[PDB]
């Protein structure tokens, strides 16, 4: 009861997890110490942080926060430092320590010494493009990499079939615009030209008959997203499932 | 009743061409926590010892064959190669998978990799992972 804290954990899913412990200065109690300090003419607390510690609880282990720390000492304030955890498969909800060291002050002398250790579970817990039809899994094989300079370029969509008829389908690119509250009209018009008009795909019905190289040019610039249009069609009626991957910067 | 005590310790299509492969995937590696292997693998490099099998293969079949060194071993799709290591997991080497000269009658593999933390005593348990890969008719004479 003299600094609250608390630990937010935010899952990025292509890396590891994130965690961050967060202090603060628990406002319901500096009044309390205010009325004795500004009794003793002191406007402020000085409370002095000594040993910031986050530990991997285990039956023992401990790691260490992502950038670094000194050793501070603030009057009404907040501090917040991140250590990176191990993004899990499913099922094992990793724990942690995270002890600290508040020592007071006064009059320089009277340090009454504090230590606080406040011991929990760290799971918060709030790129392959299946076909969804027979399991033909698709995946780049160098997604979202991609610093080209309006130069030509090559990817790798790598296929993965039943191994049961492997030769069936054909990419393209649809360079046409697509054909859709007014600034909604237009946003959307901007993205759907931005789309089909600043990349070519220089083989364009290719015709796969398990890698592919798909050269693009690519003339406009900007961050492309997700990458759109680039369907591929198979031997059924319509399987015009996108890739919805990939993306590159083209400056 | 006598009991004893309780101590604590998917590839694609490939050409004739070489591919080194650092990997660096969800290897379990189950030690307790954080597993430091302190004598660590660069390079792994396997298919070595399929040509080491295949060439007497070749001088096996020069004569004719009475189970010197083929007696029903499927061993040629097995690529056993044995990663052995030292005293929350580590990244895996350079794999170099290196196909130059290889049959075609594979179209598998596995691999083991020796997990060791050893304290004045023997060795202990071991991992395995495989991996399918299919290979691709460049050219022929």
């Amino acid at each position: 009861l003299l600094n609250m804290r608390l630990r937010n954990i935010s899952l990025k899913s292509e890396h590891c997890i994130l965690s961050s412990l967060d202090f603060q200065t628990s406002k319901a109690s500096e009044q309390l110490t205010k009325k004795f300090i500004y009794p003793q003419e002191h406007n402020s607390f000085l409370k002095l942080n000594f040993q910031e510690i986050s530990y991997k609880l285990i039956d023992g282990t401990s790691q260490i926060e992502l950038d670094p720390i000194c050793p501070l000492k603030v009057p009404l304030t907040a501090f917040s430092y991140d250590s990176i955890s191990a993004t899990f498969k499913l099922v094992l909800l990793p724990k942690s320590t995270q002890p600290h060291r508040v020592k007071i002050t006064l009059a320089y002398e009277l340090e009454l010494h504090p230590n606080l250790k406040l011991p929990v579970r760290t799971s918060w817990e709030t790129s392959l493009v299946n076909s969804k039809l027979s399991n033909v899994k698709f995946k780049f094989i160098n997604s979202n990499i991609k610093v080209i300079k309006g130069e030509k370029f090559t990817m790798r969509l790598q296929i993965i079939n039943s191994s049961s008829s492997p030769l069936d389908l054909v990419v393209y690119y649809n360079n046409t615009i697509n054909p859709i509250t007014l600034e909604n009209q237009y946003q959307l018009h901007n993205k759907y030209r931005k789309i089909a008009e600043g990349i070519i795909l220089l083989s364009n019905d290719y015709k796969i008959p398990y890698f592919a190289d798909l050269r693009f040019i690519g003339i406009m610039s900007g961050y492309y997203g997700t990458l759109s249009g680039l369907k591929v069609l198979d031997l059924n009626t319509n399987e015009l499932i996108e890739v919805g991957n990939g993306a590159s910067v083209l400056i | 009743s006598n009991p004893v005590e309780e101590e604590a310790e998917k590839m694609t299509r490939n050409s004739w061409m070489m591919l080194d492969g650092t990997k660096t995937d969800f290897h379990i590696t189950v030690r307790n926590k954080s597993l430091s292997c302190a004598i660590n693998h660069i390079k792994i490099i396997p298919m070595n010892n399929i040509e080491q099998m295949l060439k007497p293969d070749y001088w096996k079949k020069m004569p004719p064959d009475d189970l010197y060194i083929m007696e029903k071993q499927l061993d040629w799709l097995s690529k056993s190669c044995v990663r052995i290591i030292k005293l929350i997991t580590f990244d895996l080497e350079l794999d170099n998978t290196a196909v130059p000269f290889n049959f075609t009658g594979f179209d598998l593999l596995i691999e083991y990799g020796m997990s060791a933390t050893d304290e004045s005593c023997i060795y202990l348990k071991k991992l395995s992972i495989p991996y399918e890969v299919t290979l691709r008719r460049t050219i022929e004479v």
